[PDB]
RNA sequence: AUUCCGGUUGAUCCUGCCGGAGGCCACUGCUAUGGGGGUCCGACUAAGCCAUGCGAGUCAAGGGGGCGUCCCUUCUGGGACGCCACCGGCGGACGGCUCAGUAACACGUCGGUAACCUACCCUCGGGAGGGGGAUAACCCCGGGAAACUGGGGCUAAUCCCCCAUAGGCCUGGGGUACUGGAAGGUCCCCAGGCCGAAAGGGAGCCGUAAGGCUCCGCCCGAGGAUGGGCCGGCGGCCGAUUAGGUAGUUGGUGGGGUAACGGCCCACCAAGCCGAAGAUCGGUACGGGCCGUGAGAGCGGGAGCCCGGAGAUGGACACUGAGACACGGGUCCAGGCCCUACGGGGCGCAGCAGGCGCGAAACCUCCGCAAUGCGGGAAACCGCGACGGGGGGACCCCCAGUGCCGUGCCUCUGGCACGGCUUUUCCGGAGUGUAAAAAGCUCCGGGAAUAAGGGCUGGGCAAGGCCGGUGGCAGCCGCCGCGGUAAUACCGGCGGCCCGAGUGGUGGCCACUAUUAUUGGGCCUAAAGCGGCCGUAGCCGGGCCCGUAAGUCCCUGGCGAAAUCCCACGGCUCAACCGUGGG
């Protein structure tokens, strides 16, 4: 599985960086959760504890996921503004 | 008033029994391989729709008349329906041989990738053709002209493999 | 109460069969028959939207204006005459259109004590 | 059946002017009564999410919305069912950006990027005139804003006429009038958002509004009516209408 | 596709109707492997009746209390934050459901209100001075079967009341400063009166104090905005076996009432007003955007989605509030139910589910406020059977499957035998998806394995002169017509044809139908010229000259919401579906 970023975005009314990205994967399942955000985290040089995958996208018949996730500042306005059902889907809140 | 309702894309004969028509759909369903009679009405019915289109704008005039002219000329040739130095004229000159030449499964069997029709609607349905970088599984597909030779083998399917016994018995042919 | 909506005949003569209910915004209220008495005596009225109306039941005292503007507080004695009713002149109700007597002379009212709470009128020369 | 004011508001009942999806959902916001009409205003919300992404969910616009990092004119504004219209400035101080609300060429809202120097100012045309206790003359605005000025400038301003007004502190900068020549931006009709300069002004008997003639940069002639001519300059824009 | 075919005779040509042939909606027999998108599903008969659960709450940063924890000087009393109900503020007049009533300014459109109200929100110019009063919670005592509710003590407020001023309303005499197309309007000066405000309240940071700053707040004036009220012109159904109707009825003079004009109402004056160009009366019906059909003209429908109007078992009334004479608030009458300790006390699903009845005819007594909106709050945030999600259903549309290839056989449009291949679908699994699930999507293991029926077979109309049974009996038949011992027409067997997850039966609408005829039908003999004339309205009208632009044509501003309809492009695989532009 390759990823490659599309777009990157900052918004600072919210102290977060939108990433639109998609991931190349022909003849494998789609990648998961833990295994997406630590590419990303390892190739954008974000922290892993203040970063969340909003989704992951598999289409009809082809070998690109697209992906949409966001990296916050703070785990303070992180968990502030996140809502808490995606925050347990990542596994940040033990819950 | 009442709400909208989904009107059928394809229309019915007049009458359900006339020999000539009979004998006419007939020939046509067994060259092409169609499952049913209504596929093959559904593409008479964009034949007829493109006709009437084009009736209509040639005894038109206005600036949208001839913005819907163009845009009818440049739609028929990038379905590849009609050659790049066409007129508006050319397409009252159009038949359904002409439309069931693009469907998807009859392009597969013209470049060869299935021995035969009935093959390359399983082929399609099974998802071993790709269209671009995408797999599609619409026999009755209308390949686009800018894109028509692009079509192959998915390159995950067992065909992808020259090895394949499949793909040798096509191939051998 | 006192309904103030469209009437149930047609100009040509028919008849005509109502659609709804009557509306809380349609209704009126009864007349107030103003009447010279010894004192003064009123009452506040909340209308549609929260607004006030002064409405007032027994005249004693009435403010005349002469010609130039001066104005005086006097007594109304009697309703000399009445145009807008053959019988309030004889009992003694105050409108719009009333000629009441007062120690001035004959004075013709020019405002409305049932919408006003106050008598005015204008000495007859 | 129905009693009172409506608080509610279909989608596909919003007003033209929006940049909306009538069927993605079944509840638009129902702007709140502010300075323009429902017709030339559109709620401070689908600016904040849909018009420049900053937000994806109503909750976090709410959320950004109520630290004031949003300014519209030079006041924070807080409501997200805040109308904001024609020849209105939203600045972001935070992001540097600002842009004036326009119409454009098929009567639809858009935000047009201006400069910081253009922030501050904001233009009104004097909608009406009349006068208030104290024999003090009040001019009230096409936004609904109103100014008081003494009967020592009574002649200085009239119907029709444009007043640049620094913003929030609201002084008069100049009065811009409306004769022949004037630079006008069309703001409403089917001539909607184009410019050029008066030409000729016509009158009618009864209640029906007067028909202002506009040349364009081509030399064009068209037609519109007085109230729809907003002036912008003298003879050329003294603000930016692209 | 701007269409025809069968039927009147021994045979022919006409007029004329019936049937065949197509599309759409409702019910229904047989049958049925999937997946998507959508504005589908107790409208037709009963707007008939309902058990049970839910469908309107929010605010501790307005106020006083109670219970708990902590910090405590330490009998004192002070400070916090958890929970709790109470007063208090706002909302509950929107959203949701149904089409009864209504032939009407109810609806659509274009204009008026210079004749008017508006809580929430925006802007500008000002103000917040001095007093008073209870009462909830709480404590004591209770009753009543319940529903409910009495007495006493005690207190606080953004609770209530009063005083002052600012301010509102009327009227009279003056000046003409303002918007307007035009002032019973606005503004300025005098005169007489009536009405008549507020919470400098709360929170945070500071400051020794004083005092300061920020946030949310209160009251008056002038405008806006939102939501309405009222009014005018035009437009849209049938009956003459319904010809005269009206009497507050038409208009006026003066008043009352209304937020506002108005016979809306009152007193007084006259006889006016509507009507064969169809008043009145009667029948039916929520109006429109739109939907069905047709080449079009046109015809028919106007339940589901949007805007507007009405209703909350049938009527009539009122209180609070900006907004009601108010679906889940109140009073009475009429009808139908329920508890009762018999004294009394409650209720009406045309809300989401569910039940009875009615019927030919219509689903779960499910999960969440995560997305869109609404109310409340400074905010976080809480609530919402609105909405979002799933469940059941041959609701409407789109894309598919029930295998494919090679060889050899055959009674060759297909079945079989051998050897291969694929997994859309089927079963199991891992991820991704969802608020959580499920469905979809990527991948893995098994395997052609899990998947075709319905009508018809004389013509109209594609398909059999084949075989067994009945012998004017059973039966078939939209129409012609067939069956009487030789049945290709009935029942079944074997063949064959049309569509195909659909296919048939019944009712309704359009085309067929130039059998409703403006386009565009007929009246000598087939239905149809008054037995004949004169004339009222209406319709149709000789030639030339001049004037107006009502009709007519052209151009140009303001309109006729959105969805729906057509086209191009882009996004869900293409499509249905959505988005962006043009029409």
């Amino acid at each position: 599985m390759e990823i490659r970023i599309k777009e990157i975005k900052e918004n600072k009314l919210i102290g977060r960086k939108e990433i639109y990205f998609e991931i190349y994967h022909p003849g494998e399942p789609t990648p998961s959760r833990k295994d997406v955000k630590g590419k990303l985290v390892a190739m954008l040089d974000l922290n892993p504890e203040t970063t969340v995958i909003q989704y992951i996208r598999s289409y009809f018949g082809s070998y690109i996921s697209k992906g949409y996730a966001k990296a916050y500042d703070s785990k303070e306005r992180m968990l502030y503004i996140e809502p808490e059902y995606i925050l347990i889907r990542d596994g940040l809140i033990e819950k | 008033g009442d709400p909208k309702r989904q009107r059928k894309k394809y229309e019915t004969p007049p009458h359900p029994w006339i020999k000539e028509r009979l004998d006419r759909e007939r020939v046509l369903m067994d060259k092409y391989e169609l499952k049913n009679k209504k596929e093959l009405w559904k593409h008479e019915t964009q034949l007829k729709n493109f006709r009437r289109r084009a009736r209509r704008l040639l005894a038109a005039r206005g600036k949208q008349a001839e913005i819907e002219r163009e845009q009818l000329l440049a739609r028929l040739k990038r379905l590849g329906l009609l050659p790049e130095d066409a007129v508006l004229d050319d397409v009252l000159s159009l038949t359904i041989e002409d439309i069931l030449e693009r469907r998807l499964q009859t392009i597969v069997y013209k470049k060869g990738l299935a021995r035969t029709m009935r093959q390359a609607r399983q082929l399609i349905v099974h998802g071993h053709i790709e269209v671009n970088g995408q797999i599609i599984r619409s026999p009755s597909y209308l390949v686009l002209k800018e894109e028509e030779d692009t079509i192959t083998y998915a390159r995950t399917s067992p065909f992808a493999n020259p090895q394949h016994p499949e793909r040798m018995m096509i191939e051998k042919a | 109460a006192i309904w103030q909506g469209r009437s149930l005949k047609k100009p040509s003569g028919g008849r005509i069969v109502l659609a709804r209910k009557k509306r809380k915004r349609e209704l009126g209220r009864e007349p107030s028959n103003t009447r010279v008495a010894e004192q003064d005596k009123r009452k506040i009225i909340r209308t549609y939207g929260g607004n006030r109306k002064v409405r007032l039941t027994a005249a004693a005292y009435a403010n005349v204006f002469d010609k130039s503007g001066k104005g005086r507080k006097v007594r109304i004695i009697r309703v000399i005459e009445n145009p807008a009713n053959r019988q309030f002149a004889r009992r003694n109700i105050i409108t719009k259109g009333a000629i009441i007597e007062t120690e001035i002379g004959k004075a013709k009212v020019t405002s409305r004590p049932g919408q006003d709470g106050v008598v005015n009128a204008i000495l007859l020369e | 059946a129905r009693k009172g004011p409506k608080r509610h508001l279909k989608r596909l009942a919003a007003p033209t002017s929006w940049y909306i999806e009538r069927k993605a959902y079944k509840w638009a916001v129902r702007p709140r009564p502010g300075p323009h009409n429902m017709r030339t205003s559109i709620p401070l919300l689908y600016i904040v999410r849909d018009y420049l992404g900053y937000a994806k969910t109503a909750r976090e616009a709410r959320k950004i919305l109520n630290e004031g990092k949003f300014l519209v004119d030079g006041r924070v504004r807080k409501d997200y069912k805040f109308p904001v219209g024609i020849m209105d400035v939203v600045s972001i101080p935070e992001t540097g950006e600002h842009y004036r609300v326009l119409p454009n060429r098929i009567g639809k809202l858009i935000l047009h990027p201006i400069s910081e120097d253009e922030a501050f100012i904001k233009p009104l045309r004097i909608r009406n005139k009349r006068m208030i206790k104290g024999a003090r003359v009040q001019l009230n605005f096409h936004d609904g804003t109103n100014h008081i000025v003494s009967i020592a400038e009574k002649d200085n301003y009239f119907t029709s006429y444009t007043v640049l007004m620094k913003v929030p502190e609201r002084e008069i900068l100049e009065v811009l009038p409306f004769e022949k020549g004037a630079y006008v931006f069309v703001t409403q009709g089917k001539n909607v958002a184009r410019k050029g300069r008066i030409v000729e002004i016509k009158r009618f008997p009864m209640g029906w509004p007067d028909v202002v003639t506009i040349e364009d940069e081509e030399g064009e002639l068209f037609d519109t009516l007085k109230e729809y001519a907003f002036v912008v300059g003298t003879d050329k824009p003294k603000i930016s209408l692209p």
